[PDB]
């Protein structure tokens, strides 16, 4: 049974990066060299200051980097020596032609196809890590077959990510589980144990899955489709609450108290963000038009169309509450990133509630107390920002003569502000969207203050 | 004839044998049963569209869309032939290399005059491909005009001298026009110079007969009304 | 704070029986009066053999009946000696008129309301145990009113069920959690207070939850639609599988293996069946209609269409296996209950599989070790059912001379067959179309033999 002595994982991202630094840390006999294309991403790996933030990662490279953990920009011989490649390259939703907006683009995956088989020579395991379509390892192994070359022998793997961006190094030292889907040949299968046995080295074997390489594929699309499934679901509860006088939060903590159901994913809001929930669920839709399967894809296509029905509610509400009139009023926006504890605003509702409102020529005034300005500026525009756009440095500055307070990220020190303060200096009625739920306990306060207090999930 | 061509492809039958047997009904005849990318012309878009807006004009719906069918299925035909260049190559040809030979609606003219080479090239475009056009009687400048509405043309477009600089380091070959002469090219000598797997999408039938011979060297051979 | 002594539950059902016969059994000092309208349920709740059959309750009615636990057909009377009165009558789904086929009938309800206060006086708790739709104890509330007296004081709450017909004990004795809802006022709060009290002699505060009156019925709803949701994703997956060479068990496994979504509940099969699911989803979309809700209502509408589409799929494999003629072709059905180890076939795939098969003027030959032949026959009824339809008392009867084996129930014992046997009697090709499942691990042998097997999400 073959052994993996030395790894090369091209792509220096989230993924790459951590997964490797990891493997690296657990598995001193083994050579791990992480590759980029990007000298900016290398050389800051090799730096004291690390490219990305995650906790504990800094002490894990800084223990491995010399040792059997290496940044590089020499991507061919880092191929040339590897036993096994892992392929961690992004898949960018297409932005033109068949599958616009919602199809992934491969061709960086094909890129790496084409790189890997040109550097390399004997056996290797070829393995892709990143998030693919379903069938993305055919087309490697249609690359790889056409370029054969005598005693080339290149093994396709599936093994994907399953780390939440912020807790990559628990995610990968505690696993829930490991996916690996190979072809269901003699082959295949000793290609599949030999990528096992990297992760014995600290992954219980009971929480090793393996599968053939389309079952593994589609089960990272499916699983972040059943993640935003919930999140839809909960919000499309949350509406009917706001109709009945039902509130979401009791409801979903009654739902979750079933065991077979479970209390995790079940928090209504303004709409879930992330580079991951959407992009997924419309490739998996785009999937099943592209193979005849319309009911299908229209099942998973209301997940999307519920989330944007949740924003655009959100955002009539606000609206209807400024009598259809948001022209020159002054609206704080407060938190721009699509989640609390992140700088992250790929996707985030802030930008869609805040474009809704700039239809209107609001005059809006948004603080984020770690999202940098620039990228505000620029997750806003397409002149129209110019005009509507104020970023402000502190939240009281955001609701100085405002007529309503917008709260869009569940930052936790917004619930610690002075109310009363900013009561004082708004313009009346003055009005608080509480797109999170996280002024919860603070309504009989907020209200005998003097603030017309609407939320998620909640009868006005 | 083209609908049936998809019909063909679906199922394992063959277009030109169903032509065939078809045509040789005297009552069908054997002429115009020829299947292709879509036909092009001056005439026969124009004339039929001309036909349907004389039947909405006095009140003829049904009649309208009858005939409305005939432009329909041979746009069909050509997205259809389009979708099955971008999916072969594993629907992205974003920066991909690829030769279009034939850019005349027919063999032997230089008239390009709704060509369905300009659609295939179009839809290739849309897909940020790279394309290298060659045709022996169409002037340079026509090409660009038509592809125009720019900088995507700029980007996208090369138009080659000769077919074998544009088969270098191709991803596939595209044939849009029956000239005589793709019939006799050195395929072996493109093939060692393409990018592997590499492509031909015959899209006139003018390779039937050469497909054992082409599959022998290494090459991937797609065509009208015929199955994969 | 208020004591309850007395209950009066109406309903002798599969709910209000189970329910009460455990309330007294962990309530010695209490008396609980269970009645029904129905002589016959009535008396066989007093006799030696129950009207319904429940692991572990004979032991527990035995022990209670005649000390505390009591079965009449007194209504009235036990109505006014309660302190606390369960509503646990059923809501039929409208057969006619504004809501026909979705929309809940509430006529039983509104009766037990006016009947209540026609036989009551003073102070006493009234709550709906049967799965209403929202807002029904408004219209409790609005017939008490209007039909006030001096010193009346009738309290409204909601307490739904939460029972697995077939581990009612279980579920009873050791739930997941208790769910109370009341108005959120001083009268509704000491009600609430004094059920809690009831279910404290035997369920841990903490798996207890109170919330207003709206959450608790709509979590019922919210429930289960979350559960039929979570089958009907995993369907749309298996049809995703077949298309792809994916394999859904494999899909399945690798998704329920993340903490957050977890393993139950994604078991893919031909269409969840029982009547809750469907109905209870029905109910759900209806009432958001009704709201004015087209967004919501249609997203809920999914699990259903889904759950349709599976079925309709499922046939139509088998009739174009069959070369779409299937007159006068013998066809093995086996299973009909909706799920194994019961006789229960309401809403059972097995009656829509069967359907469509009758459409194509097949002879069904169907088995079940446990379903009554009349029920058959019953379920598939409106002289179509004379011609088609031959209720087998052995599956290898059902086999004899058929074109194709079809399992729609999960029972034990079709895995344990002499497939040897089937084949040798059956008309080539032999077909074996796998619902449910069972005879995974069984393929390489089954395909040996001679067989052209065909399952839910592996693809052919």
């Amino acid at each position: 049974m073959f052994e993996i002595k030395k790894i090369c994982c091209i792509g220096a991202g989230y993924v790459g990066g951590p997964t490797c630094s990891v493997i690296a840390h657990m598995c001193p006999e083994i050579r791990v060299t992480v590759v980029d294309v990007n000298e900016s991403r290398i050389n800051a790996w090799n730096s004291p200051t690390l490219p990305i933030y995650e906790p504990g990662l800094k002490e894990v490279v800084e223990s491995c980097r010399g040792k059997n953990l290496f940044f590089s920009t020499n991507i061919d011989d880092a191929i040339k020596e590897a036993d096994l490649v892992f392929i961690s390259v992004n898949t960018p939703t297409k932005t033109y032609g068949m599958g616009k907006g919602r199809a992934a683009d491969l061709k960086y995956i094909e890129a790496c196809a084409r790189r890997i088989v040109q550097n390399s020579n004997g056996y290797k395991i070829v393995t892709e890590k990143s998030t693919v379509p379903v069938r993305a390892a055919e087309s490697i192994r249609r690359i790889f077959d056409a370029n054969t070359k005598p005693n080339l022998n290149l093994q396709v793997l599936s093994n994907p990510e399953f780390l939440a961006e912020g807790t990559a190094i628990k995610d990968l030292k505690n696993p829930d589980r490991v996916l690996i889907g190979g072809d269901e040949t003699p082959e295949g299968q000793r290609a599949v144990q030999a990528l096992c046995a990297v992760y014995e080295h600290w992954v219980p074997r009971e929480k090793i899955l393996t599968t053939n390489t389309w079952s593994s594929e589609l089960s990272k699309l499916a699983a972040n489709a059943f993640l935003a499934q919930r999140i839809s679901s909960i919000n499309s509860i949350s509406a009917l609450c706001e109709a009945t006088g039902a509130d979401v939060e009791e409801v979903a903590t009654a739902i979750g108290m079933d065991q077979r159901i479970g209390n995790k994913f079940l928090k209504a809001s303004v709409g879930f963000g992330g580079s991951c929930f959407q992009k997924d669920v419309l490739n998996l839709v785009y999937l099943c038009e592209a193979l005849n399967l319309p009911e299908v894809a229209r099942y998973w296509q209301q997940v999307i169309d519920m989330n944007d029905y949740q924003r655009r509610r959100f955002a009539s509400r606000i609206i209807d509450s400024l009598f259809n009139t948001v022209t020159d009023k002054k609206i704080a926006i407060l938190g721009f990133a699509f989640k609390k504890d992140t700088g992250d605003t790929r996707e985030s509702s802030s930008i869609y509630i805040s474009k809704y409102l700039m239809d209107e020529g609001a005059h809006l005034h948004i603080y984020d107390p770690k999202v940098p300005r620039e990228q505000i500026v620029v997750d806003l525009s397409h002149d129209q920002v110019s005009r509507l756009v104020t970023i402000s440095k502190d939240p009281y500055e955001a609701c100085d003569g405002a007529h309503a307070v917008v709260i869009c990220t569940e930052w936790d020190m917004f619930k610690e502000l002075d109310y009363e303060r900013i009561h004082k200096k708004m313009l009346k009625p003055a009005f608080i969207f509480d797109g999170r739920r996280v002024l919860d306990g603070l309504h009989n306060e907020l209200q005998t203050i003097g603030f017309q207090i609407e939320t998620i999930g909640k009868k006005v | 004839i083209n609908s049936i061509s998809a019909l063909c492809e679906a199922t394992g039958a063959d277009v030109e044998e169903v032509a065939t047997a078809i045509g040789m009904d005297q009552r069908i005849g054997n002429k115009f049963l020829k299947a292709s990318v879509g036909f092009g012309g001056s005439c026969f878009q124009k004339d039929v569209l001309n036909l349907v807006y004389l039947c909405e004009a006095l009140n003829l719906p049904e009649v309208a869309r009858y005939w409305q069918q005939v432009i329909d299925m041979n746009d069909y035909q050509r997205r259809r032939f389009a979708s099955r260049i971008i999916d072969s190559l594993f629907n992205t040809v974003t920066d991909k290399k690829i030769a279009i030979l034939g850019f005349a609606f027919k063999k032997d003219t230089g008239d390009t005059r709704e060509s369905s080479s300009i659609y295939i090239s179009k839809y290739l475009m849309d897909e940020g491909a790279h394309l290298h056009i060659y045709d022996p009687k169409v002037p340079r400048e026509q090409i660009v005009v038509d592809l125009s509405h720019d900088d995507q043309v700029s980007r996208l477009v090369t138009i080659s001298k000769d077919p074998y600089e544009a088969c270098d380091g191709a991803h596939a070959v595209v044939i849009c026009t029956e000239w005589d002469m793709f019939k006799e090219l050195d395929y072996e000598r493109i093939h060692k110079k393409m990018l592997k797997p590499a492509f031909i999408f015959d899209g006139r039938r003018v390779l039937d007969g050469l497909h054992n011979e082409l599959q022998t060297i290494g090459f991937q051979i797609e065509t009208i009304g015929k199955k994969v």
